[PDB]
């Protein structure tokens, strides 16, 4: 019943609200709208069926699974782990951030609206003449960013601050253990979605929004042709839906021996593609929004400076004529127009749209710009604060289960250490090595722990899975469309895609991935650029290399472990 | 009364701008109007009887004509147009400067045009009657 | 636990904060306030819990009560029956206006806030100047109340159709009974209370609002030399408890006969009492506050009138200066100013206060002043008048329930017909009786059924009530301090009231009521008097004596019926 | 810019009142700052290049005296301490 549904809204997190619209405009809006479907319907589905009919009929965890099916396929689950405190620990400072921004959400009148004036008083920062007051708010007053990632400075306080006390709460969290209920579900549940019903009116009612969903809604070429757009929704479907990560098999343990799987599966996986669909709505009419106003000002500025130099009257010169009257004044007066034709700029509403405003913090600063120009600020700014910051709650609590849970079976150590103190000494190690987020460049590292050889990995232990899955252990000898499942998922021709077309799909762009990473030979990331207000792009440093290739080994090199460990036995 | 605080004192500058304002509203009353050219000035505003209320008498002539006076019902004209124009001039707010004479009236406000009360008591007898026949046929199909 | 006072709580009702508030602005206020308390503390309790024991121990209704103490004790119970039907018919008329005054509140600008202009168009209306544009709305917008009490005019649309309304709603929540519940009485309880903390807090906001509370606390001397003061507290003190009317004695039939009695009736008097102190503080801050700006705006029209006719300069004339700069002005120039002088006028801040708005409405014309300069004007008007008309709801509900249940046992009329359709033909003989207060004359006749001799027959009743008690049927061999009473509180020193003082008590003010009401010989009502804008005396007529006199007959003649029905029988 | 409807056309009488409030505005300068009273007029403000822009120059005399200049920084300090009550007579913001 509705008890059913108020449950399985706990899919819900960051990575359909936080995350997923800045992948969108990453790549181009519509152009990546049409591959997530095509990965929608063949990958996440079936994998994430087989994976929770597989807890179901173990009833125990993925650690004893693994060792159950064969000594071989042992240490998949370490790398689980591995990756999951990896994710936590740059995953706390996304709610580091919103409690920063709840705690500053309190004046009046609110930051981020009006702009510092200058050193003489007369005018305002040039800064905000660059870059809008928002993104001034994101880059300097919270950030502080670099000009480079070369450039360092001293590690900062409020953000180490913002995220100790973001870890004490979640530690306190941990410790309560009050995570079973019934009816507050359905008030965790409701939040989310009566929060984005006002920002979607409001969104609805400001110019332009429009041009924002026209450019959401097409599709382009030039974006399709590149495969990291496809490579990045897998990893972005994989994120949101939690494939890899071992809790979904724990949590199957727990749940009742009867229960149609599938219904399950595809209950939870179109609540997520809607939330999120839902989502990129509400963010991209505000930010088609937020680029028509700035396209009305490049026009703006534009008339008022051929205005004054040609003293034309007032109101006359229409953004309608601007072409004509630009042609009539070059052909009136060519000596001075050519003189100073270098200061005309050419208003371009598309290049302007793809390219407004950019980078992770992008939900940061497009509500905050929504939020500026609301009748009362403060009350609709604490509401969407507070339910980021309950998602990311329910979030971390997800990931602090998944990671505790193998730590709980080491009676060696447990039989004179509580509980208490591993999860204390776990929660400031994570804060601890976390610090470095925290720094004036840290924003470019909390982008390579997003962005660059981030949970790559998920893709090769979803690989191995339906690999051993497919083995003899699968339809052949164990769970050979056995009745004990309630009858069901017997031989169907379901069983194709996660038997099919997907195992070829995890290496087929894999391989056009590596294609262009070799052929290309360069890669950007992403610098603000102060002195001009827009992003700029440049090279990686070797050490910023070695540590991702070290990073992403870690988790490779496991499974050749399992296989040396195991050598002895298979030689004897 | 219209400022209360920070009220600039009343000094002959103020007499002088007083009567430019009103050479200017004279000249735009008899070019828009009339559609003739006078050229009016601050010389051809006599004023008498000041008061350290700030009242006083006033009258216009002619250009350069002592023995012509404008008749009266013509300066309540121009005033009447000129006085939104006048008003801000002197950051007063037409309560503050009365010509006894002169009163402003512009625009009837008639903002109802539904008249609310009745639609929502309306929809509300409806709801109530459409509720009242539900109950009383399911009492009777209770028995 | 908590459950019992939430419960309990329900005392509360629409003569506390309707109908408090408006007897103690028209006896002076702090002349009012100690009647108040002696008439709680020596006769609300001991008939209050005397009642509620003989509730308790009879089982059964007011009417078998009588037959069990005496034949020619019958009769009481018709009496109180129809002192409720005739309280019902007038009250209703309360939520009438309170739906109306719900129904106004959605326009924007409100009403009430601006006063509608001439029929030049070139200022507002001369009845707004004399009284203030509240007083206009609720006496010719909502009422046209005629000039004279002898003149009346058609019945109008809005107010019959309206009091329509509220009594299909009162037969509706009737017939549903669903009144059973043991969750929502929380809200409703605490609804009225947090409320009222807003217009508190906005009254204590307001300047002047001090002096209201120095007007309403601080008792007289003249005043309370009129005994009409005890008698109207009495009247109050007896409508709010609502003793006499037949409904407590069912509660009490209704619920165990194993309780401690006199707790819940301490528990119910101490909160009536503080309710009824803290409404009574809410009103008069904002009625402070108006009195002190009407003394203000006084104050401003004599110096602008003085300073326009001697040409003093602007600022100069203060109000505290007021009679120095007098007395030089007479000096200066005695002939023009002892010409002008039956002209001016003077401020009378006292006489302002006690007499700046009164009658019947009183909490009508306050709020919604209080409403008028609101942060957001809708919301509060809409919560309290949403409040008052759950209130005035649960009242009807209950004098209902009152009337309802002696005509219940009816079996002979019962048994062709069902109850829904006595209770309908009820409420709508009700309803059609009750369409005497909706010409342009009701009002008087409305003041005269709730004000002038209205409910004065329930002083007869409790007093034959007591007598009856006090006789050898009565703590002589009846009630004779029984174990039956629970064993505990058995005839203690609170007999020295019940048994005691109360009955004298109840005739020593009545005697000095005859006594002033044949020594001066003469009534007065108020009247609008739109001429002036201030209300007026008058003289009432002398049907308007007959059918008083009448009425209170109605319910004094029934006893003696009675008694020779019994004797008539007794002669066979 | 400022007004965007309801702009009330530039014409001579326009341009009167502009020079009126400049020599009001210098006569207050001269009176609060330098003790001195000069009585100025509408014929000591002197203006040229008048464009479509509602642009152009202009400076101050002796109140008779063609070959007597005001020099341009008393000007200045003129109008900045007066700007605020010129605004306002042609319903500007200081941004037109
Ligand atoms: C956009 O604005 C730039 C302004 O530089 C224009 O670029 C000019 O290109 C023309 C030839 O197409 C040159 O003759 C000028 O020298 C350039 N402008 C300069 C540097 O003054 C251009 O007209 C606009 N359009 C594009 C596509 O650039
Ligand atoms: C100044 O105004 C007076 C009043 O109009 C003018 O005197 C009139 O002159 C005309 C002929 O020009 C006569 O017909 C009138 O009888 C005169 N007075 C009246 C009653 O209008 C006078 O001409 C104007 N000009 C000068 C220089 O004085
Ligand atoms: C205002 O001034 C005084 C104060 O009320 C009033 O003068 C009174 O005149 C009456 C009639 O002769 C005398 O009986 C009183 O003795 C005078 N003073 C007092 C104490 O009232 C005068 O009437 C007032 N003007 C009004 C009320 O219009
Ligand atoms: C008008 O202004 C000029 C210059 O301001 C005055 O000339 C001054 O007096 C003599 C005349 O040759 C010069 O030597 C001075 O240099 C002039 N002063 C300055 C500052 O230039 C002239 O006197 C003024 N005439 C009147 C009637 O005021
Ligand atoms: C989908 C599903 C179905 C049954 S559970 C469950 C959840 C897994 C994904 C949720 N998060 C996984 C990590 C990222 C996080 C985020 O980006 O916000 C979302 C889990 S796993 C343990 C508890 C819950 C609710
Ligand atoms: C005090 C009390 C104690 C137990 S009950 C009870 C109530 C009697 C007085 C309430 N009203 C009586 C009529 C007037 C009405 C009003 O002026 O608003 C208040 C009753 S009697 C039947 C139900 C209830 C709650
Ligand atoms: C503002 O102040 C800075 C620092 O002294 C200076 O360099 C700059 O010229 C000033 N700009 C002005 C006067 O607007
Ligand atoms: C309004 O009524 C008429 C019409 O203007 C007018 O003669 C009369 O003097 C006015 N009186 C007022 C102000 O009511």
């Amino acid at each position: 019943l509705q008890f059913v549904f108020a449950c399985t809204s706990y899919a819900v997190g960051l990575g359909n609200v936080w995350r997923f619209p800045y992948l969108c405009q990453m790549y181009g809006g519509g152009s990546f709208l049409v591959p997530y479907i095509i990965m929608l319907i063949v990958e996440g589905m079936p994998l994430l069926y087989l994976e929770l009919a597989v807890g179901q009929r173990m009833r125990q965890g993925s650690i004893g699974a693994w060792r159950t099916i064969s000594p071989y396929l042992s240490g998949v689950g370490v790398a689980s782990v591995v990756v999951s405190f990896f994710l936590s620990m740059y995953y706390n400072v996304i709610n580091a951030w919103a409690f920063w921004y709840l705690f500053h959400s309190f004046q009046d009148p609110l930051p981020w609206s009006v702009c510092p004036l200058n050193g003489n008083h007369t005018g305002y920062d040039e800064e905000c003449e660059k870059a809008s007051s928002t993104q001034y708010f994101w880059y300097r007053k919270t950030l502080n960013i670099s000009p480079s990632l070369q450039e360092n400075g001293g590690v900062q306080w409020e953000p180490a601050l913002c995220l100790l006390l973001a870890w004490l709460v979640v530690y306190l969290c941990i410790l309560r253990g009050t995570e079973s209920t019934g009816k507050v579900v359905y008030f965790t549940a409701s939040l989310p979605y009566c929060v984005l019903i006002i920002y979607l009116i409001r969104g609805l009612t400001l110019h332009g929004a429009t041009n924002g969903l026209m450019y959401m809604f097409t599709p382009k070429i030039e974006q399709l042709a590149n495969p990291k757009a496809w490579i990045n929704a897998a990893t972005q479907i994989f994120f949101s839906l939690g494939l890899g990560f071992g809790s979904l098999i724990a949590f199957a343990s727990y749940n009742e021996p009867s229960n149609n799987c599938q219904k399950h599966a595809i209950i939870v996986s179109l609540i997520n593609s809607f939330t999120s669909i839902f989502a990129s709505i509400v963010t991209f009419s505000i930010y088609g929004f937020k680029a028509t106003f700035n396209y009305e000002n490049c026009l703006k500025k534009v008339s008022l400076l051929l205005t004054n130099t040609f003293d034309l009257e007032d109101g006359f010169l229409t953004a309608s004529n601007l072409e004509q009257v630009k042609g009539y004044l070059a052909s009136a007066y060519p000596s001075k127009y050519s003189e100073m034709f270098p200061q005309i700029k050419n208003c371009s509403l598309e290049s302007e749209l793809d390219t407004a405003v950019q980078g992770t913090g992008l939900a940061f600063i497009v509500y905050t710009e929504a939020i500026k120009n609301m009748e009362v600020s403060q009350l609709w700014s604490v509401l969407y604060f507070f339910m980021l910051l309950m998602l990311g709650i329910g979030s971390m609590l997800g990931n602090t289960a998944a990671i505790l849970t193998p730590l709980t079976d080491s009676k060696i150590i447990s039989s004179h250490l509580p509980k208490e103190a591993i999860s204390g000494l776990v929660c400031l190690v994570n804060c601890a090595i976390g610090m470095v987020f925290t720094m004036e460049a840290g924003n470019y590292w909390f982008d390579i722990f997003n962005d660059y050889a981030a949970t790559l990995s998920l893709l090769l232990i979803v690989l191995v899975e339906t690999i051993a899955v497919c083995y003899v252990y699968g339809l052949r000898r164990f769970e050979s469309d056995l009745k004990a499942m309630t009858g069901r998922a017997v031989s169907w021709y379901w069983k194709v895609m996660w038997a099919g077309v997907s195992p070829l799909l995890i290496v087929s762009l894999f391989v056009f991935y590596l294609s262009d990473y070799i052929l290309t030979g360069t890669l950007k990331y992403q610098a603000w650029d102060a002195s001009q207000g827009q992003l700029v792009t440049k090279d990686y440093p070797a050490y910023a290399l070695a540590v991702i290739g070290l990073l992403v080994a870690s988790s490779t090199m496991c499974i050749p472990l399992a296989a040396l460990g195991t050598f002895v036995q298979r030689r004897l | 009364s219209a400022l209360g605080d920070k009220a600039y004192e009343w000094n002959d500058n103020e007499m002088y701008l007083f009567r430019s304002s009103v050479a200017y509203a004279m000249r735009q009353y008899f070019l828009k109007v009339k559609n003739q050219m006078i050229l009016f000035g601050e010389e051809d505003v006599r004023v008498a009887n000041l008061k350290p209320r700030i009242s006083f008498n006033f009258f216009v002539t002619a250009p350069k004509n002592v023995s012509d006076i404008i008749p009266r019902t013509e300066v309540e004209k121009a005033i009447r147009m000129s006085r939104s124009r006048i008003n801000d001039a002197f950051r007063l707010n037409d309560n503050s400067l009365e010509f006894l004479g002169i009163q402003p009236t512009l625009g009837p406000p008639n903002q109802p045009p539904v008249s609310i009360w009745l639609i929502v008591f309306g929809v509300v007898m409806g709801v109530i009657v459409v509720g009242i026949v539900i109950l009383i046929f399911t009492g009777i199909r209770d028995r």
